[PDB]
């Protein structure tokens, strides 16, 4: 899973021991909804399922694909 | 083992 993989690394292509077949983008809060931050967890995922703690989950295969930031249209 | 990045 060569994304952008913070499994000890800062958001790096690293094809990351810790995890499965999916690339993260596991991003929520957004002002980290209190004193400012965007909580970004980079998580190696097995499954993104539909009935999930709700959050905006970029759950992409492999080669880079999903960054930490608020992935908005221009 | 993976991290938060804000």
């Amino acid at each position: 899973i060569v994304c952008h993989t913070t499994a000890t690394s800062p958001i790096s292509a690293v094809t990351c021991p810790p995890g499965e077949n999916l690339c993260y983008r596991k991003m929520w809060c957004d002002a980290f909804c209190s004193s400012r931050g965007k909580v970004v967890e980079l998580g190696c995922a097995a499954t993104c399922p539909s009935k999930k703690p709700y959050e905006e989950v970029t759950c992409c295969s492999t080669d880079k694909c999903n960054p930490h930031p608020k992935q908005r249209p221009g | 083992k993976h991290w938060v990045y804000y």
